[PDB]
RNA sequence: AGGUUUGGCACCUCGAUGUCGGCUCAUCGCAUCCUGGGGCUGUAGUCGGUCCCAAGGGUUGGGCUGUUCGCCCAUUAAAGCGGUACGCGAGCUGGGUUCAGAACGUCGUGAGACAGUUCGGUCCCUAUCCGUCGUGGGCGUAGGAAAUUUGAGAGGAGCUGUCCUUAGUACGAGAGGACCGGGAUGGACAUACCUCUGGUGUACCAGUUGUCGUGCCAACGGCAUAGCUGGGUAGCUAUGUGUGGACGGGAUAAGUGCUGAAAGCAUCUAAGCAUGAGCCCCCCUCAAGAUGAGAUUUCCCAACUUCGGUUAUAAGAUCCCUCAAAGAUGAUGAGGUUAAUAGGUUCGAGGUGGAAGCAUGGUGACAUGUGGAGCUGACGAAUACUAAUCGAUCGAACUUAAU
RNA sequence: AAUGCCGGUGUGAGUAGCGAAAGACGGGUGAGAAUCCCGUCCACCGAUUGACUAAGGUUUCCAGAGGAAGGCUCGUCCGCU
RNA sequence: AGAACAUGGGUGAUAAGGUCCGUGUUCGAAAGGGAAACAGCCCAGACCACCAGCUAAGGUCCCAAAAUAUAUGUUAAGUGG
């Protein structure tokens, strides 16, 4: 379950991983690499590197992007 | 569904067949034109946008409201139409109909229709908790030293603090509010008013919506 | 003064009908009483004690004591429940409201013609 | 509009001519009644005789309030005192004789033994 | 009821940030004149 | 075993952490008072007994006691049990108790005591920081503007009871009494609009009246709470009039259901096999791009430029009349037509017969209009007469792909 | 560094307050006027905010000049110089 | 005026961050590394400079230095019967 607060009085939502997978997926992988990062301004920048999209399709030809293959 | 545009009158009363006293809000609803069609194409969703009565044209040296300015004049000539004092969107209607420029007349609505009224609260200025929250003013006598105060606003040194919407004074109420499931009573074509079964927020010659009621 | 709308669009239900009052006058009221199917009448008798207002939201109001306990009745001046009006008497008073009547056995403290 | 702690007025024939009202019956916070509503009271009053006596905790119903009520067509029926009618428990009159006059909501409240015995029924 | 701590200067004229006079309109004045409280009944050194 | 409520310990506070009940205002839990689902019965039957699952919302008026607690009268669907410095005194009171006076009882040689009673006994503070509820200024966002919007994300709303079948069928050797189906129904609380109706109030509205002092009769004006008494325009209102509310979708929790082996008989499960709610989400209302980035329509720069910036542009401030808005700012209606505000002229509505003349009548007083008259605030209409009717201020690069 | 003693200067903050109580307009003097002077109205005390007389105080009393401080604002005025 | 910790005992209830003795350690009077933070626990005792090297206790996916290291097994539970 994932858990945030509004800070008004019993103000507590969730939401389990299967459905926030289901719905809107690409802010269930970017949080989850923005809690790996430094949380200075200088962290909270190069979280800003990052673009996520559900499905294989994304609008960044311009810049040239090349394939990365995880080097486990 | 429906919808028109508003402007509130007064109130008066009119007297039921088969014998009544029914209490009436009379709406006069002239000068309305559809201005601009958004459509899910172009626009991600469809509604119509609707101009409620007219203004004067753009004049040279001209500052107050009362005229249209370059960019509004500019709108709505290409819906050939004279510029308006209101212009709000419709997104419960189909907008399959409805040619752009076309004059929704205020005989669209058949008396006996359930609609929605939606228009903006009275404004009573700044006021404390008594008014605004409906609270209980303790005694005015046997040595009493608060009568219209708020009582406490928490608790002790746990949760050293005040939450959020803790119900203190401030500013009444100028808020948007509808009134839903009332009746339309007479459509009167000549004078174009409409007559509405209750009351309607707002002051007179404020204006006010008029919509099919959605339940 | 209202609006040339508000007397417009109820201009039609004012009826044309009744006779002229003024407070201090008797009147005999026929009212219309309905039931399973039968318009029944009934007669309401009494001096009339207040009018206020203007255009169709008119109203009066008639007092009478008949039985021992003095009973009012207020009721709209174009209301389709009544029948015909009866202007009983006449009766001269100095006042527009006829307030001045604890109230039992003949301690109606009124002034009558 | 009758609250608890009315002192209310008995308008038929029995040992009772005077009550004070104890409860208004219907729904909880309820705080007053009309003509046509049932209170629970004891009688102050009394006649040396009579069925109801002095201390007695009764039911009674409401006929002519001072607060007259209001019809459809926007017509009132306000009366000069507040009445009072001991009632049996099974809608009908423990006395046997109705004084002064009473409303036309009690027909509609199934007080139909009422209504015959009254006078100028309005 | 009272203060717990002194104010600081760097606070005390980050108040003082409105604490200001407004200027004084600048407008010409038109039947004659010179810039002056706007659209005003100006007749210092002028005829509205 | 689990949770810590009379006690054990003496770790913070004696250069002060200052108070029991009640009032005002809340916010969490579940160990469930009502409502909601279910099952068990030594439940004939309603009655009931009894359990389990269920935390959204609701959960009262008085008499006695300072009381916590407690007994009683009436209701209600119900009148739960807890935490939060036994919640809340820089929000309130001050009845109880730890103060100086006094009476009684008991015990002391006595001064005094008890912990028993009883009467009487001064409740301070102009809010700095954080917090909360409202409302503004600044800047930002790859051309500047005006208007319409999208909605990541927030907050608010989910409660209850009558009359009607059913049914007098089940059942009852007697008296006693099953469950179950439809629209609806018109209610009680609490919410949020509004003033047409009933009512409240109205301190520049009309009328009656008593004392006194001034101009000398009268008629006015001043002061007696607005002197008092009787009515009452607009605005503001409840006690008045409208509207809303589980839920409008199926689907889940002990539970009830299907087929089927180890354990060849058996088996609601073991793989599989469906449901039963107040569960979900939907829905409903409101706010929302300072969501450090999301649109659509129209307008304006054809230049000037070292487009580094400047002037004109679209447009916004300044000022002035104002109110449907208002602490102030802000937000609306307007600025020479024209109807923003005021005067004047007519209404509406209010209160009810002005003066002058006439006719009386002994006179106090009446009539009586060719008089529902004269007066009239904030309502409405129309109107150029007095005014907002001039004029300055501020403001417009890399990259791939095409074509 | 003793809630040390004396002096100076901050913060709170342009914040609390400016001590019961009728005033309006015209004219005059002045660098400067809501506030001083002169009207004509209007209100207040009205067994006293009236007239004396004490104790007590000690020149505050009158005229002309003046506005540094004083006067809870101002001041051309004053029981102030 | 001592304190916690481990071991030996009394008291208390085979309670207490309780209290009283005995044998050690550390704090007191001890900086540095580990235990998230954390006098008393584990490692270790700072004369001064350095942008040199080896190690202790603890560690080696990211925050955050160092094995997404090997080979070989358990676990399916995520952090009175």
């Amino acid at each position: 379950v994932y858990y945030r607060h509004s800070n008004h009085p019993g103000g507590i939502k969730s939401i389990t991983a299967g459905e926030l997978r289901r719905t809107n997926p690409e802010r269930l992988i970017e949080n989850s690499i923005k809690g790996m990062l430094p949380s200075t301004r200088l962290g909270e920048k190069q979280g800003k590197k990052l673009f996520v999209y559900g499905g294989a399709e994304h609008p960044h030809a311009a810049q040239q992007p090349e394939n990365y293959e995880l080097r486990g | 569904t429906k919808g028109i545009l508003g402007r509130k009158i007064g109130m008066t009363q009119v007297f039921g067949e088969n014998g009544e006293l029914i209490p009436v809000t009379v709406v006069e609803a002239k000068e309305n034109v559809v201005l601009q069609k958004k459509t899910v194409e172009v626009d991600g969703y469809n509604a119509i946008q609707v101009g409620f009565e007219d203004k004067k044209a753009y004049k040279k040296d001209a500052k107050s409201n009362k005229y249209a300015n370059k960019p509004a004049e500019g709108h709505a000539k290409k819906a050939d139409a004279a510029p308006k004092r209101f212009i709000r969107e419709f997104r419960n209607v189909d907008v399959d109909a409805y040619e752009v420029g076309q004059e929704v007349s205020v005989d669209t609505f058949v008396a006996g229709d359930v609609i929605d009224v939606t228009g903006v609260s009275k404004g009573k200025g700044f006021q404390g908790a008594i008014k605004r929250h409906g609270q209980s003013r303790g005694p005015m006598s046997h040595g009493s030293h608060f009568h219209r105060a708020p009582g406490s606003v928490g608790m002790a040194s746990d949760a050293s603090r005040v939450f959020k919407g803790q119900k203190m004074p401030g500013r009444m109420g100028g808020n948007t509010v509808t009134v839903q499931n009332l009746e339309v009573v007479q459509v009167d074509t000549e004078n174009k008013v409409i007559l509405v079964k209750g009351n309607v927020p707002g002051p007179k010659k404020g204006l006010v919506e008029i919509r099919t009621s959605i339940k | 003064t209202n609006h040339k709308l508000i007397e417009a669009v109820t201009k039609s239900q004012l009826r044309t009908d009744l006779p002229s009052f003024r407070p201090g006058d008797t009147l005999r009221v026929h009212v219309r009483i309905i039931e399973g199917t039968r318009e029944r009448i009934q007669v309401f008798e009494g001096v009339v004690i207040k009018r206020r207002g203007g255009g169709v939201s008119e109203t009066f109001t008639v007092r009478k004591i008949s039985s021992g306990v003095g009973v009012e009745r207020t009721f709209p001046l174009h209301t389709p429940k009544i029948e015909k009006i009866e202007v009983k008497r006449r009766g001269k008073v100095r006042r527009a409201k006829l307030y001045y009547l604890s109230l039992r056995g003949k301690a109606a403290r009124i002034q009558e013609i | 509009m009758i609250q608890q702690e009315t002192r209310l007025k008995v308008a038929d024939n029995s040992g009772a001519r005077e009550v004070l009202t104890i409860k208004v019956l219907g729904g909880s916070g309820r705080k007053t009644a009309n003509i046509g509503d049932v209170i629970v009271c004891t009688v102050k009053n009394a006649t040396p005789g009579g069925v109801v006596k002095k201390g007695d905790v009764v039911k009674a119903v409401i006929v002519r309030t001072k607060s007259g009520v209001r019809r459809n067509d926007g017509s009132y029926i306000k009366f000069d005192e507040n009445a009072c009618v001991i009632i049996r428990d099974d809608k009908g009159p423990r006395g046997t004789r109705i004084f002064g006059p009473v409303a036309r909501e009690l027909r509609e409240g199934n007080f139909m033994k009422i209504v015959s015995l009254a006078p100028e029924v309005l | 009821a009272v203060p717990k701590r002194r104010t600081s200067k760097t606070r005390k004229n980050k108040r003082r940030t409105h604490f200001k006079i407004s200027v004084p309109g600048m407008t010409e004045c038109p039947n004659c004149g010179e810039y002056k409280l706007s659209h005003r009944v100006c007749k210092n050194c002028g005829s509205y």
